[PDB]
C-alpha cells in the first residue's frame, strides 16, 4: 500500500471510465445538496458512487471527478489517499475485514483471523487467486459489545465463532448471501441471558408531558 | 532576522585573478575582507568623512505589518478560502 | 438523594433500544415521538435554550461541556451567513456503540432531536454525519428522513409551525479523526479530516464559514425528551453537575457485553454485577476497567470498587467518564499487549497535521512493541512517562491527549509488572 503512483498498463490516465447516466443523476443529487459555491464539497459522496460503481479507483475515476466537480485533481488525490475506505488497488469481489482493536482482541478476535487464514489459504492483505476474496485487518467498527466481528462489504457479521464464520464462508463461495447479523442467541445488542431492561411496555404519547406546554 | 541589525561599511570590489601555479584566487586590495560595524547610520558617516572616504548610503529596509488571520482560510465568501489544509 | 442506580423503565428516554419494537414512523408514534412539536418550535428558541439549561444535561460526546451555554453561544442575530447543525455519528472510539443503535433503532428522536435543537439557534439545516462502514445504519436513517418528509413533519413549513429546516445525511470514509468536530467541519467541505484551530471557534466560522454547532447524536436525542417531560425532570437524576441518563456499553472480558440505559451516578460495580451479569471469573478475577473507551485512563481493581460512574467521580480518580464505554479486562490479559494495541490504534487514525502526535504516536507505539516483547531497561519507563508529557497538551486536537493519557495510566498503576517482564527478558536472553 504505496501513496505514490506508477502509470502500470492496467493502472494508467488512459483507462477507460465513465459514469452511467442513473449515476450521473445521482451525483446531479449529491451536488445539489450543497449550497452554490461550494461544489467541491462532493468530493467524498461522488467519489464513493465511483468506486461502487467500478469496485475500485483507478487514476481514471479521480480526475473524472476533478473534470466533473472543477477541482484541482491534486485535491482528489489527497481525498483519496487520506481516506482506508478507497481501494485504490483492485480488490476482490467480497472485501472481509477482521477488527483486532483490544475490545476485539479480549474478546478472541484471532481465532477468526487464523481460522479465515487457514480456510482460505491466504494471509492478510492477500487476495485469493480466482479474485473472490480479500482478507484485511481493520480498527474497531462500532460493535464493540457485539465482538468478536467481521466485517464483509456493506454486511456486519458479528459475535461469530471459528466453525460460523468457516460456515460463512462456504456460503459466500456457494453464491449466497447470508444474513448480516449476531449470530448466537441475541438479536442486536442485548444480553444473552434475556433483557435486564426495558422489559416493560412504552408508555405512548401524552405520558408525563409538563404543564403549560 | 538577528543578522539584520546593525549597519556595515565594506568596500567596492577589485580584481581577483587566478595563480598561475596553484589556481588559487590572488588579488591586489589590502581593503578587500574588511568590514565594518555601526550601531546607527549617523555614526557610520561620521567614520567614513573623518577618514576621508566617499560613501554610499542605503536606506534600511523593514518590512510592513500584514494582517494574517486564521479564520480567513474558511471564508465563506471571498476568495481566500485554502484549496486544501 | 445520595444512593444511585436501577432506573425505572418509565424514566428511559431510549424506549427500542434493544430493537424489539417498530423504529418507523407507526412505531414511533405508539411510544411518544414527534409529540407537540407545534409547541415547542412556536415556544421560542430562549425557551428551549433555557430547558436545556436548566435540565444540567452536559455533552454526551466525551467533553462534558455544558450543552446549554454550548447552544447558547449561537443565538446571535445572523450577519447574512446562513447557520447550520450538524449531527456528529462517526462513532469511532473502541469500546463505543450506542449511536450505532441509536440510529439503527431510533432514528426519528433523533430527527426531532434535528428539528428542535435547528429552533433552538435559528439553524438553517441539519447536516448528520454518519460513519463510512454504518451502510445499513445510514440508509434506515435515510427510510425515516424520507417518512418523515413526506408526513410534513421536517421540510416546507415544519410540523405547521412556519420554520424552515432541512435534514441532510453524508458519509464518511473510514477515518476516526473525522469524529473531531473541526476535523468533521473539514471532512463535509470536500477536504480531509485535518481538524482546525480554536479559535475560531465553529460557532463564529464553522462549516463554508457559517456558523456551526457540532452536536453528539445523545446530546441531540434526548432534546424532545428534555423539552417534553420538563428540564427539573431530566436534572433530578444524578448528583449536582452530573444530572441525567446515560447509555452506558460494557463489553470486554464480561459474561454478557451489553449496551444499556443507566442513572449517571451509579456505581461501576453495581452496572458490572446488575446489567453484565458480572465478570469472567468473578468480581475477584478482575484486574483492570477502562471507563470511558481508549481515550480514557485505565483503573485497576482496587480503585474500581467504589467509583461513581459519573464525570467528577473519575476526574477525581484521575481518569475521565469519556464516552461511557466500561472495557473489562479480568487477570487472564496481558494489559501490556491491550495498552500496545491501542497505541497502535491511535498510531494509524492519526491525520499527521501536527508534528507532536505526528512523531510521538509512532514512537510510544515502537516502545511499547519494544516493551511487550520485553526488550529494555528500567529507564526508559520514566522516559517514556516525559514523552506523554511532552505529546498531551502540544497538539491541535484531542487525540494527542487521548494517545498520552492510556500511556501514563499503564504506566502509573502497573509498572511494577512493566520491570518484572522486562527483567525476566534481560535474565533469560543474556
Ligand atoms: N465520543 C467519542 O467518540 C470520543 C470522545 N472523546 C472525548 O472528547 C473530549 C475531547 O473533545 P473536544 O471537542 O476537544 O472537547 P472540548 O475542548 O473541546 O469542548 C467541547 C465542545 O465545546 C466547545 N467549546 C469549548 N470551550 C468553548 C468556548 N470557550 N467557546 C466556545 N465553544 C467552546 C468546543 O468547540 C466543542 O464543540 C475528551 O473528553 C475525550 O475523552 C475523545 C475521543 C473520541
Ligand atoms: C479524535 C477525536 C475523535 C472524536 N470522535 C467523536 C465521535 O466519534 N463522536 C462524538 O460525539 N465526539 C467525538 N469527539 C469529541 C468531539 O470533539 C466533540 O466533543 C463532540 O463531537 C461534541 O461534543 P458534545 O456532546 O458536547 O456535542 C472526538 C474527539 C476527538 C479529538
Ligand atoms: S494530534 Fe494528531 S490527529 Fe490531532 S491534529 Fe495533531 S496530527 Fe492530527
Ligand atoms: S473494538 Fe472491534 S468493533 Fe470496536
Amino acid at each position: 500500500a504505496l501513496f505514490v503512483h506508477r502509470d502500470t498498463p492496467k493502472n494508467n490516465p488512459e483507462t477507460p471510465f465513465d459514469f452511467t447516466p442513473e449515476n450521473y443523476k445521482r451525483i446531479e443529487a449529491i451536488v445539489k445538496n450543497y449550497p452554490e459555491g461550494h461544489k467541491a464539497a462532493a468530493v467524498l459522496p461522488v467519489l464513493d458512487l465511483a468506486q461502487r460503481q467500478n469496485g475500485w479507483l483507478p487514476i481514471s475515476a479521480m480526475n473524472k471527478v476533478a473534470e466533473i466537480l472543477q477541482v484541482p485533481p491534486m485535491r482528489v488525490y489527497e481525498v483519496a489517499t487520506f481516506y482506508t475506505m478507497y481501494n485504490r488497488k483492485p480488490v476482490g469481489k467480497y472485501h472481509i475485514q477482521v477488527c483486532t482493536t483490544t475490545p476485539c482482541m479480549l474478546r478472541n478476535s484471532d481465532s477468526i483471523l487464523e481460522a479465515i487464514q487457514k480456510k482460505l489459504g491466504i494471509k492478510v492483505g492477500e487476495t485469493t487467486p480466482d479474485k473472490l476474496f480479500t482478507l484485511i485487518e481493520v480498527e474497531c467498527l462500532g460493535a464493540c459489545v457485539n465482538a468478536p466481528m467481521v466485517q464483509i462489504n456493506d454486511n456486519y457479521y458479528e459475535d461469530l465463532t471459528p466453525k460460523d464464520i468457516e460456515e460463512i464462508i462456504d456460503e459466500l463461495k456457494a453464491g449466497k448471501i447470508p444474513k448480516p447479523g449476531p449470530r448466537s442467541g441475541r438479536f442486536s445488542c442485548e444480553p444473552a441471558g434475556g433483557l435486564t431492561s426495558l422489559t416493560e411496555p412504552p408508555k405512548g404519547p401524552g405520558f408525563g408531558v409538563q404543564a403549560g406546554l | 532576522v538577528n543578522n539584520t541589525k546593525k549597519w556595515k561599511m565594506e568596500f567596492d570590489t577589485r580584481e581577483r585573478w587566478e595563480n598561475p601555479l596553484m589556481g588559487w584566487a590572488s588579488t591586489a586590495d589590502p581593503l578587500s575582507n574588511l568590514v565594518l560595524t555601526f550601531s546607527t547610520k549617523e555614526d557610520a558617516i561620521a567614520f567614513a568623512e573623518k577618514n576621508g572616504w566617499s560613501y554610499d548610503v542605503e536606506e534600511r529596509k523593514v518590512p510592513k505589518p500584514k494582517s494574517k488571520s486564521y479564520g480567513a482560510n474558511f471564508s465563506w465568501n471571498k476568495r481566500t478560502r485554502v484549496s486544501t489544509k | 438523594k445520595t444512593s444511585f442506580g436501577s432506573l425505572k423503565d418509565e424514566d428511559r428516554i431510549f424506549t427500542n433500544l434493544y430493537g424489539r419494537h417498530d423504529w418507523r414512523l407507526k412505531g414511533a408514534q405508539s411510544r411518544g415521538d414527534w409529540y407537540k412539536t407545534k409547541e415547542i418550535l412556536l415556544k421560542g428558541p430562549d425557551w428551549i435554550l433555557g430547558e436545556v439549561k436548566t435540565s444540567g444535561l452536559r455533552g454526551r460526546g466525551g467533553a462534558g461541556f455544558p450543552t446549554g451555554l454550548k447552544w447558547s453561544f449561537m443565538n446571535k442575530p445572523s450577519d447574512g451567513r446562513p447557520k447550520y447543525l450538524v449531527v456528529n455519528a462517526d462513532e469511532g472510539e473502541p469500546g463505543t456503540c450506542k449511536d450505532r443503535e441509536i440510529i439503527r433503532h431510533d432514528p426519528h428522536k433523533l430527527v426531532e432531536g434535528c428539528l428542535v435543537g435547528g429552533r433552538a439557534m435559528g439553524a438553517r439545516a441539519a447536516y448528520i454525519y454518519i460513519r463510512g462502514e454504518f451502510y445499513n445504519e445510514a440508509s434506515n436513517l435515510q427510510v425515516a428522513i424520507r417518512e418523515a418528509y413526506e408526513a410534513g413533519l421536517i421540510g416546507k413549513n415544519a410540523c405547521g409551525s412556519g420554520y424552515d429546516f432541512d435534514v441532510f445525511v453524508v458519509r464518511g470514509a473510514g477515518a476516526y479523526i473525522c469524529g473531531e468536530e473541526t476535523a468533521l467541519i473539514e471532512s463535509i467541505e470536500g477536504k480531509q479530516g485535518k481538524p482546525r484551530l480554536k479559535p475560531p471557534f465553529p460557532a463564529d466560522v464553522g462549516v463554508f464559514g457559517c456558523p456551526t454547532t457540532v452536536a453528539n447524536v445523545e446530546t441531540v436525542a434526548v432534546s424532545p425528551t428534555i423539552c417534553r417531560r420538563g428540564g427539573a425532570w431530566f436534572a433530578s437524576f444524578g448528583r449536582e453537575r452530573n444530572s441525567g441518563t446515560k447509555l452506558f456499553n460494557i463489553s470486554g472480558h464480561v459474561n454478557n457485553p451489553c449496551t444499556v440505559e443507566e442513572e449517571m451516578s451509579v456505581p461501576l460495580k453495581e452496572l458490572i454485577e446488575k446489567h453484565a451479569g458480572g465478570v469472567t471469573g468473578g468480581w475477584d478475577n478482575l484486574l483492570a476497567v477502562i471507563p470511558g473507551g481508549s481515550s480514557t485512563p485505565l483503573i485497576p481493581k482496587s480503585v474500581c470498587e467504589t467509583v461513581l460512574m459519573d464525570f467528577d467521580a473519575l476526574i477525581q480518580a484521575q481518569t475521565g467518564l469519556g464516552t461511557a464505554a466500561v472495557i473489562v479486562m479480568d487477570r487472564s490479559t496481558d494489559i501490556v499487549k491491550a495498552i500496545a494495541r491501542l497505541i497502535e490504534f491511535y498510531k494509524h487514525e492519526s491525520c499527521g497535521q501536527c508534528t507532536p502526535c505526528r512523531e510521538g504516536v509512532d514512537w510510544m507505539n515502537k516502545v511499547m512493541a519494544r516493551f511487550v516483547r520485553g526488550d529494555a531497561r528500567p529507564a526508559e519507563i520514566d522516559s517514556l512517562w516525559e514523552i506523554s508529557k511532552q505529546i498531551e497538551g502540544h497538539t491541535i486536537c484531542a487525540l494527542g491527549d487521548g494517545a498520552a493519557w492510556p500511556v501514563q495510566g499503564l504506566i502509573r498503576h502497573f509498572r511494577p509488572e512493566l520491570e518484572e517482564r522486562m527483567q525476566r527478558f534481560a535474565q533469560q536472553h543474556q
